């Protein structure tokens, strides 16, 4: 059992670290070149440097290359610890190159800790103090301990961000929904590799000789199926660990997906059911409607622009309002699909007169309320 | 008493009642299961643990339900479709229960956390969209002087979809949070005694003015008394409201508060363009950021004009070579010299004079007031020096260890 050799140096870097954070903070109570590089750090974090920016666009592709390593780790199949000798063995040595980086970047934001206690008890810090220090047990004890690598997941919550940064997301919409999507993809990634490790060790209670040799896929798979609430029973866990984390993910899931119902139901329902832009086909004709549009209103000019005889000539009838049209003029315009438009917009908006072609149609007719409180006003 | 509010109290009563449903259900159907049923003589047994059953519950309790651990006795295959329907039943009874306790959550609670040399400024009243959209464009214009300040939003209810927009959209520099200058609580999560300044916003188009300055006089009155020396910056829409604020015990506009009057100002720019065409725009340009970013297409009088709105105002102190002058004198040198345009100065006993008259002098360590392209081409006139740079002809070296 080689495994226990590599978490310890977790273990002992979290520990020794808080403990030093612990001994600064008392003394200093029970009692400056630094300034520069504190400031300078925050920048480079800030990214409002270009190098800065750079810098975390770079820590984010290297942490997304860092997992395929993880992958391709995983798909050499065999037990949690498994190696053969380093020495210029296959490309082993990239991920204690992105490793050293990673340790480097989180100097730096040490640095720029500000609170040094809430900065080392971090989600980040936690991925950091997993993933840095077993890879030197690795190289140093000529073995691999597949261990909890896959955390560096994580960093795909820089996403958001990024694609702000890039500005490639506009409206508060598509902000929260790449949220949301990256959160969800990021949960279910890394909570595979969590029931991977459990069923290919088998648990301490059965002495690790209780194992399933699930490849990292299954496990990924089984997730979905299980989070779906569809759950075949094809690959069930049989660890008491696996099983245990199982009943945890399933109500984590649940309690999660819950609080998120009313989110999505309110970035599903934002959506303009009648958005987009009128096309010109080329020698059809048409001609342009505003102003009170109403199912009446409608009606009664509809009934002779659109008579079953006009002296045999076709032109497409296109409507723009702000709001939704009703139930009884929708009716009527589903009634006429072929020959009629409807556009959310107005015609106050020189944006809306070119999604409407203005210039290609050949007249607009403007419509008004016959029974308007003050017609001064309406006109 | 270590939960308070309602919300906390379902919320433990749901929860616990969750938990004693599942952990009894689950020795429940143990004790059937590893009994066997009367039926087969208690010979048809399953040996699960109590883990096991605990588990399986889980497994069916989420609908889920994987098939490996499956129920056999006729007692606990009963017991199981009746745990089903009675956990369907208690479970949609409290949808909406869990739907309200949900839902009451502020989504802009919270307070802000002052990062130590990072200065903000605080607002509150009339925010909406466009009050917000007209202020900000100039506080957070793209150049500021190279000066950056968080802005802090305060105010009661929600900020609507098109402010949330432009609040995501700086967010780097903003933030909004549910509160009211009228309580001292809320005057503390924004920590108004850290923030520098405290800027109030009225409606424009209020139906009854009268009753908005009321109430915006209101905060300045909560403001000052939460903390006395705080600058504050209040917009009023009438003229006579302004007599309101002078009584006020902490109000004072040498030490530094301050005023602004819709209708002051609003009627008095039309004013002064009936005495002079167009000085109304001269004015609107010279008091607000404006990007001088000349372009090829645009045409001849368009270029002249921008780099006319490129044009602010300043302030400065005015160098030792000034002494004793007439104004017309440092008026005449600041421009063909410094290449500065000179308005006005202060004078001692504070009061402030525009174009003064040949019979006054400038006196040493006046404040003056110029129009120019940034405050760095302003500085010229607090180093400039009549013996020892007079001689220059490139401005661009005045600031100098020669006085």
């Amino acid at each position: 059992r080689q495994w226990y050799s590599f978490l310890a140096s977790s273990l002992v870097t979290f520990g020794s670290g808080l403990v030093v954070i612990i001994i600064y903070r008392i003394v200093l109570w029970l009692c400056g070149w630094m300034t520069e590089a504190k400031d300078w750090a925050g920048e480079l974090i800030s990214g409002q440097t270009t190098t800065g920016r750079i810098l975390v666009g770079l820590v984010f592709l290297l942490s997304i290359a860092s997992l395929i390593i993880y992958f391709i780790d995983a798909s050499t199949n065999t037990s949690v610890e498994t190696c053969l000798p380093w020495s210029s063995s296959t490309t082993q040595q990239v991920d204690l190159a992105f490793n050293v980086f990673f340790m480097i970047y989180f100097f730096i934001r040490f640095v720029a800790a500000n609170d040094k206690l809430w900065f080392w008890v971090e989600l980040f810090s936690f991925v950091d103090y997993f993933t840095i220090p077993p890879s030197f047990v690795a190289i140093y004890l000529d073995r691999n301990w597949l261990g909890l690598r896959f955390l560096r997941a994580l960093q795909l919550m820089s996403i958001p961000d990024i694609l702000t940064y890039l500005n490639v997301l506009k409206t508060s919409t598509l902000i929260r929904l790449v949220q949301l999507v990256v959160s969800f993809v990021s949960l279910w990634l890394t909570a595979a590799g969590f029931l991977h490790l459990l069923e290919n060790s088998g648990d301490p209670f059965f002495d690790f000789g209780n194992a399933q040799h699930l490849t990292y896929w299954e496990c990924l798979y089984f997730l979905m199926v299980t989070m779906s609430t569809v759950g075949f029973g094809d690959i069930f866990a049989t660890t008491v660990l696996g099983r245990t984390f199982v009943v945890i993910f399933i109500m984590i899931f649940i309690g999660l997906f819950a609080s998120f119902i009313p989110e999505i139901a309110e970035i599903l329902g934002k959506r303009q059911k009648y958005g987009g832009s009128y096309k010109k086909e080329r020698g059809k004709r048409h001609v342009v409607v505003c102003g009170y549009i109403t199912f009446d209103s409608v009606s009664n000019f509809l009934k002779d622009f659109l008579h079953k005889d006009r002296e045999d000539v076709d032109v497409e009838i296109v409507f723009l309002h702000k709001g939704l049209p009703g139930l009884e003029l929708e009716g009527l315009l589903k009634r006429h699909f072929t020959q009629v438009e409807y556009f959310w917009g107005s015609v106050m908006d020189a944006n809306d007169l070119e999604r409407v072609k203005i210039q290609e149609a050949d007249a607009c007719l403007v419509l008004a309320n016959k029974y308007c409180q003050d017609p001064d006003q309406e006109d | 008493n270590v939960l308070k509010t309602s919300t906390l109290i379902r919320l433990v009563q749901l929860v616990v009642s969750f938990v004693s449903l599942w952990l009894t259900a689950a020795g429940f159907l143990h004790l059937l299961e590893n009994s066997g049923d009367p039926f087969f003589d208690f010979g048809n047994a399953q040996h699960l643990t109590y883990w096991e059953c605990l588990y399986f519950l889980m497994v069916t309790m989420s609908t889920v339900g994987f098939g490996d651990i499956f129920a056999t006795t006729v007692l606990g295959r009963t017991f199981v479709v009746i745990f089903i329907m009675i956990f369907i039943g208690l479970f949609a009874s409290f949808i909406p229960e869990i739907a309200e306790i949900l839902g009451k959550r502020q989504k802009y609670g919270g307070s802000y956390k002052k990062e130590r040399g990072k200065r903000h400024v605080v607002v509150c009243g009339y925010i909406t969209f466009d009050s917000v959209s007209n202020f900000l464009k100039d506080f957070l214009h793209k150049d500021r002087e190279d000066v950056d300040v968080e802005i802090v939003f305060l105010h009661k209810g929600l900020p609507g979809l098109e402010l949330e927009g432009l609040l995501k959209r700086h967010f780097t520099q903003v933030e909004y949070f549910w509160g009211s200058v009228m309580d001292a609580n809320d005057l503390e999560r924004v920590k108004i005694q850290e923030a520098d300044a405290c800027l109030v916003l009225a409606n424009k188009y209020c139906q009854d003015p009268d009753q908005e300055d009321a109430a915006n006089i209101m905060r300045v009155i909560s403001i000052k008394n939460y903390h006395s020396d705080i600058k504050v910056i209040v917009q009023l829409l009438q003229y006579h409201n302004k007599a309101y604020l002078l009584n006020i015990p902490s109000w004072d506009w040498k030490r530094g508060d301050d005023a602004v009057c819709v209708a002051e100002l609003k009627l008095g720019f039309i004013a002064q363009s009936c005495l002079a065409p167009g000085f109304s725009t001269l004015m609107a340009n010279l008091f607000t950021m404006r990007s001088y970013k000349p372009t090829p297409e645009m045409s001849q009088w368009q270029t002249d004009y921008m780099r006319g709105t490129g044009m602010e105002m300043y302030t400065e102190y005015l160098s030792s070579a000034f002494n004793a002058l007439t104004f017309p004198e440092a008026a005449e040198l600041c421009f063909s010299k410094l290449k500065l345009l000179l308005l006005a100065i202060e004078v001692r006993e504070s009061t402030l004079a525009i174009n003064p008259g040949p019979k006054v002098k400038i006196e040493n360590a006046t404040q003056g007031f110029f129009i120019a392209e940034s405050a760095e081409e302003v500085k010229r006139a607090f180093y400039y020096c009549k013996n020892c740079h007079a001689n220059v002809s490139d401005v661009r070296q005045i600031k100098k260890c020669k006085c």
